[PDB]
RNA sequence: AGGACCGAACCGACUAAUGUUGAAAAAUUAGCGGAUGACUUGUGGCUGGGGGUGAAAGGCCAAUCAAACCGGGAGAUAGCU
RNA sequence: AGCGUCGAGUCGGCCUGCGCGGAAGAU
RNA sequence: CACAGGUGGUCAGGUAGAGAAUACCAAGGCGCUUGAGAGAACUCGGGUGAAGGAACUAGGCAAAAUGGUGCCGUAACUUC
RNA sequence: AAUUCCUUGUCGGGUAAGUUCCGACCUGCACGAAUGGCGUAAUGAUGGCCAGGCUGUCUCCACCCGAGACUCAGUGAAAUU
RNA sequence: GAUGUCGGCUCAUCACAUCCUGGGGCUGAAGUAGGUCCCAAGGGUAUGGCUGUUCGCCAUUUAAAGUGGUACGCGAGCUGGGUUUAGAACGUCGUGAGACAGUUCGGUCCCUAUCUGCCGUGGGCGCUGGAGAACUGAGGGGGGCUGCUCCUAGUACGAGAGGACCGGAGUGGACGCAUCACUGGUGUUCGGGUUGUCAUGCCAAUGGCACUGCCCGGUAGCUAAAUGCGGAAGAGAUAAGUGCUGAAAGCAUCUAAGCACGAAACUUGCCCCGAGAUGAGUUCUCCCUGACCCUUUAAGGGUCCUGAAGGAACGUUGAAGACGACGACGUUGAUAGGCCGGGUGUGUAAGCGCAGCGAUGCGUUGAGCUAACCGGUACUAAUGAACCGUGAGGCUUAACCU
């Protein structure tokens, strides 16, 4: 299983050889197992589990019904990991940070930042037509987009622009630099998806 | 760019199928005055919650 | 960010020396050539200081064998074993990148008296 | 980061005093060469009597950038212009016999070892 | 994108902008109430709330300072001889944004702002 | 002194971008050439269509030119659509 | 045929029916 | 067309400037008859840019650059 | 060669590399002496080539300021079919 | 009664007759390195000089610089060098007008997208009481490149020269995703210097205008050149190929029965979308437990009472955004602005005093000012309401329980 944390945002880490090791530190709070799943009810085996706080007027009676039954306090989501054979966990089990004590490399999935309606330079790293030497308003358009009669038509997939970033990213095998239980904190080597303050979901490394 | 087929009143109709206005949900009621008004903003007589904010 | 401050905080060297631009520094950094561990100094003018907390830095420039040469240094990184004001150098400006420009008599820098 | 058409100067007693990079070796649309990197020169400058002549083709090692080099803490070392030593096509061995102004620690290593010996100072 | 940016264009340069503040801020003070449209009334707080804050301590060179960004001795009179007086005890929020309905010529958001002990 | 030089007005129109259902049926913007001369400009006059005028491009002769425009022969003729 | 053994068929051409390979192309 | 065009003459302030250039002003005249927001792509008109420096391209097209006064100094060639 | 088809002729120069350029050669497909020949200082918004400077021309784009584009209110076209 | 043309640029997409990388048979294959054929389309597959060139030659790279189809792909996407109007000239032909699949210099590239398509993003209704969430994963998409060095090993092989397979370790190129801690760019919203001029009565101090007047620095954000990460391993079923056992055919035979191996292709594994998957799925939680009249007795129609969960709307807004959407917050409140403290940047304000004939210098003083930052703080604005959404949710059958 993996935990659900926010983005604090980075620093370094100077080593004593005299490495700074880029990090992003992550707040990595008591998950606690608002539901376990099971093959005869769900059909397959997973925990829910909430973090963080939410403010008594933001819960709805749904929600509050849901964590009342689990027995714990409201947090600001739901999430669930999918469970190994024979991991094993109860509902209202507050799990922490410790979990990647002796875990070397965590995946991390956030929301990445949102860059809006993006060109196709920005967005798929088309090259830029002459700038001048006679071009007609054509500096940073597609191109061409298609062939001719055959086939007739744009092929799907094409690579337009539109929508960039805010969408869910993964980023694979990054080195766990230090886990410290006390301060609730996850300190992981390199750059992470999202903003300072978002969600992310940290699971040890697939690979 | 044109069109090679004159448009039907039907496909105009389905066009401006989104183009309906909506109106106010409701107004408030000033609780001295007693004025409609749109929320958050002071009654034609110059009331806000309450209060003679405005003058005339 | 008061959880960053604090990861930082402990990291933070507690005798760092006062400088400004314009004085003249030695620096001397750790040079690990096999298990032989040194100090080479770099001594210069320093240029430009980043005050950034533990991601503070400095710019030295020196003009070393024919050559001119700039090191930005990061303040509180371990390689840098020791700082020492050699010359108080006044000068107007936060940055001297005028100076890329200049040698010799056109890039000298008067002391700083008091 | 040397490109085609860059030119360095010289940081040796090959003969050359001016030399433009031609090439940026070592893998298919390289686009750039820094500090410790192989290059195809072409002199463009050399003294009247050196061990090289105007118009040769051969290697050079870049040793100074204007861009220069990171170091593991997060430092830079910037040099004032872009220099290089001139390599036997062949052989990759220094041409020249002595080094002029300083070198960096990223060219520690068995093929460029006689330059570090050579000079003046390493940064 | 303008991620974390703040200050308004309201379709005009940087040095247009400047006047016209610097004109509805001389207003606000002179009037005490003005009408205008719902965002020039909300970039207006950032320009005459830290005059009056500035206003709280009389000096030649805050009377200066006053002068540099109004450019209005009655504008700066009265911030330092009425309205710092009158907003000592007050920690920042001298102004309040009342809406307003709808401008007939163009239908745009308009509001009325205040000080807020007018 | 000068079909002299640099350069505004003034007269032009080499390049580029814009514009191309234009702000404009030929322009705007940045640059560009001439700028006491074979210069430029106001007012008025003269030359008329196989005719004029042309430092000559078939250029120009009222947004029209390898034969103007208007009216007439005239419902030319059209083995073509 | 395989190893004198050995114990029933065996051998290879012709004619003809139907198949097999020969057989790689672009939305 | 209440149209970025065309249209001869006359008048000629101040500071800076060789100047009727140019900048800022005077007298005087105007803000150009849709506005309000927003702060995507892309287009237009502009500003800045690490390292490189014509590798761009048909072509350095465009851009960048040079730019004043005084003095020193200035080659081939020449119809002097 | 503003002329040369063969042709990117050949040789030399310049470049790492030069169908262009410059200098030669003569094999002038198809120069040539007032429908002038060969030169030629000066001049040219003239054609070709090279270099220094310079740079977003480019490697390879980034950010920013403005006008549109987008939303709201008012007015309200067009080609085409 | 018009189907825009060479070449370039931008953007591609398919075939496989494969250029590289992968697998394999034969070799006149010792090794290294080749030759040739078979399998294989996953991914990858030069920059320049010359020329309008495509091409080609040349220089220098690369694992490689594939061959073709796509209106010789792509001008309602760009260019306009070539070519093919009107000007002009040369050679040539012609008495001449003129002409040339000869040359030369110059020479207008329009379109606001209705439909299809494609990239994004909403609204509607549906999914059978309504609602808030978390999911399953049918299906779809992305990704899939590779060098060099070292070790194995100077081993195997070889007369020597040279010099491996297999397997292991490292470090790169190109490409991609994310991010802003660092290094930097930008930073007309921050600070300063400075030219001309006008103004604030004047001095002093400031402000306007001159491209932000010109500049020097630079916060946040955005960002690449910055720095983290990726391609995989593994599994399944195979290609060419290699076999085991094995008859038909006493032998032989990889094949007919049966069994085993076998590649970047295929199916998975990794990442993302995804129940309009109308085949509209699952799980958890929440909400509603009132009367009566009428007729065309019916999943009928209406009246009174009732109005939940929740939603929407409005407001303050956001590292979310064209608009919608999405997220945060609305006094029981840090949602925004202000304010307070800090940081950062700039670089010692003004005023006063002192020194100097004066420009100016020095002191007070690292001063003053300081955006988008950090930590706080109800001062201002986020209103009591109102609005939508209802009142136990069809029939049949089965099983279980009355
Ligand atoms: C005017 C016709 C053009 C625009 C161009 C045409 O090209 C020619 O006709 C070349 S000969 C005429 C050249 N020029 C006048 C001297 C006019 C373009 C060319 C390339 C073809 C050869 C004939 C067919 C074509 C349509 C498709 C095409 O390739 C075109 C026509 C129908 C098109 O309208
Ligand atoms: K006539
Ligand atoms: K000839
Ligand atoms: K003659
Ligand atoms: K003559
Ligand atoms: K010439
Ligand atoms: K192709
Ligand atoms: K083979
Ligand atoms: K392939
Ligand atoms: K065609
Ligand atoms: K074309
Ligand atoms: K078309
Ligand atoms: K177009
Ligand atoms: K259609
Ligand atoms: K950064
Ligand atoms: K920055
Ligand atoms: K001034
Ligand atoms: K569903
Ligand atoms: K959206
Ligand atoms: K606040
Ligand atoms: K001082
Ligand atoms: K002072
Ligand atoms: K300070
Ligand atoms: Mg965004
Ligand atoms: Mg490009
Ligand atoms: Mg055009
Ligand atoms: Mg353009
Ligand atoms: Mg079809
Ligand atoms: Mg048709
Ligand atoms: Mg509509
Ligand atoms: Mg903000
Ligand atoms: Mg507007
Ligand atoms: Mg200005
Ligand atoms: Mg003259
Ligand atoms: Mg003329
Ligand atoms: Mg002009
Ligand atoms: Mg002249
Ligand atoms: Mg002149
Ligand atoms: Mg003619
Ligand atoms: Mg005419
Ligand atoms: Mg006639
Ligand atoms: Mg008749
Ligand atoms: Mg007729
Ligand atoms: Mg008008
Ligand atoms: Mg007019
Ligand atoms: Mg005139
Ligand atoms: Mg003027
Ligand atoms: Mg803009
Ligand atoms: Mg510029
Ligand atoms: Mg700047
Ligand atoms: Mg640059
Ligand atoms: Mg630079
Ligand atoms: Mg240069
Ligand atoms: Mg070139
Ligand atoms: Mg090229
Ligand atoms: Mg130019
Ligand atoms: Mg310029
Ligand atoms: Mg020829
Ligand atoms: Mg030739
Ligand atoms: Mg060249
Ligand atoms: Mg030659
Ligand atoms: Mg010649
Ligand atoms: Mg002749
Ligand atoms: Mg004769
Ligand atoms: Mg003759
Ligand atoms: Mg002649
Ligand atoms: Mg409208
Ligand atoms: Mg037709
Ligand atoms: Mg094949
Ligand atoms: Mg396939
Ligand atoms: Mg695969
Ligand atoms: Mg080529
Ligand atoms: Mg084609
Ligand atoms: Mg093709
Ligand atoms: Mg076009
Ligand atoms: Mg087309
Ligand atoms: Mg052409
Ligand atoms: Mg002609
Ligand atoms: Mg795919
Ligand atoms: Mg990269
Ligand atoms: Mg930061
Ligand atoms: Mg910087
Ligand atoms: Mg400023
Ligand atoms: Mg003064
Ligand atoms: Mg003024
Ligand atoms: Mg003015
Ligand atoms: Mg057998
Ligand atoms: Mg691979
Ligand atoms: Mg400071
Ligand atoms: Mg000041
Ligand atoms: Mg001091
Ligand atoms: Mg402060």
């Amino acid at each position: 299983i993996g935990l659900v944390g926010k983005k604090v945002g980075m620093t370094r880490i100077f080593t004593e050889d005299g490495v700074s090791i880029p990090v992003t530190v992550i707040e990595v709070e008591a998950n606690r197992v608002t539901q376990v799943k099971d093959l005869a009810n769900d059909g397959y085996r997973a925990i829910q589990v909430t973090t963080g706080a939410k403010k008594a007027n933001r819960v709805t009676k749904p929600e509050a019904g849901h964590f009342a039954k689990a027995g714990v306090e409201a947090g600001r989501g739901l999430w669930e990991f999918r469970l190994a054979e024979g991991e094993e966990f109860t509902v209202g089990q507050s799990i922490s940070v410790e979990l990647f004590a002796d875990v070397k490399k965590v995946d991390v999935t956030g929301t990445s930042k949102g860059k809006g309606f993006a060109g196709t330079v920005k967005r798929w790293n088309f090259r830029t037509q002459d700038a001048t030497h006679g071009n007609s308003l054509s500096h940073r358009v597609p191109g061409s987009i298609g062939q001719n009669q055959t086939p007739g038509k744009v092929f799907k997939g094409k690579k337009m622009a539109g929508q960039m970033g805010n969408e869910r990213v993964t980023v694979q095998s990054l080195d766990v630099v230090r886990v410290d239980a006390e301060r609730n904190l996850l300190l992981v080597k390199g750059a992470v998806p999202g903003a300072t303050g978002s969600d992310l979901i940290v699971k040890p490394a697939v690979k | 760019a044109v069109q090679q087929n004159k448009p039907t009143r039907s496909k105009r109709g389905m066009r401006r199928s989104h183009d309906a206005l909506t109106a106010v949900t409701s107004l408030s009621v000033d609780k001295t005055s007693g004025e409609k008004h749109l929320r958050h903003h002071i009654t034609a007589d110059g009331y806000y919650r309450g209060r003679k904010v405005i003058a005339k | 960010s008061n959880i960053i401050k604090q990861l930082e905080q402990e990291q933070m060297k507690q005798d760092v020396p006062s400088f400004r631009p314009g004085d003249t520094v030695e620096v001397k950094v750790w040079v690990v050539e096999g298990s032989k561990k040194r100090l080479q100094a770099f001594e210069g003018v320093v240029i430009a200081i980043r005050n950034r907390g533990l991601h503070s830095a400095f710019t030295v420039r020196k003009i070393s064998n024919g050559e001119g040469v700039e090191r930005v240094f990061q303040t509180h990184s371990p390689v840098v074993d020791s700082i020492s004001v050699k010359r108080r150098g006044a000068v107007r400006k936060a940055k001297l990148y005028y100076l890329r420009e200049r040698t010799g008599k056109a890039a000298r820098i008067k002391e700083r008296l008091n | 980061m040397i490109q085609e058409q860059t030119m360095l100067n010289v940081a040796d007693n090959s003969g050359a005093r001016r030399v433009m990079c031609i090439k940026v070796l070592g893998g298919s649309h390289r686009r750039y060469a820094g500090v410790g990197d192989i290059i195809k020169i072409t002199i463009k400058e050399a003294i009247p009597r050196g061990k090289v002549k105007k118009g040769d083709v051969l290697k050079a090692v870049v040793v100074r950038t204007k861009k220069g080099v990171r170091r593991p803490d997060g430092s830079v070392i910037r040099f004032d212009g872009n220099a290089c030593v001139l390599l036997n096509n062949n052989s990759e061995q220094p041409i020249g016999t002595r080094i002029f102004g300083p070198v960096t620690r990223e060219l520690r290593s068995e093929k460029f070892m006689k330059i570090i010996s050579l000079a003046p100072e390493v940064l | 994108m303008r991620h974390r940016k703040s200050g308004r264009q309201l379709n005009r340069n940087s040095s247009h902008r400047q006047a016209m503040f610097r004109n509805m801020a001389g207003s606000l003070v002179r009037h005490e109430i003005i009408k205008t449209t719902l965002p020039k009334a909300k970039e207006l707080r950032r320009v005459v709330e830290p005059l009056i804050t500035l206003a709280k301590t009389d000096s030649v060179a805050n009377r200066r300072l006053a002068f540099a960004r109004t450019r209005d001795n009655e504008i700066v009179a009265k911030l330092f001889n009425e309205l710092g007086p009158r907003f000592a005890s007050r920690a920042g929020g001298y102004t309040r944004i009342l809406k307003c309905g709808f401008r007939a010529g163009d239908n745009a958001p308009m509001a009325y702002i205040e000080l807020v002990d007018r």
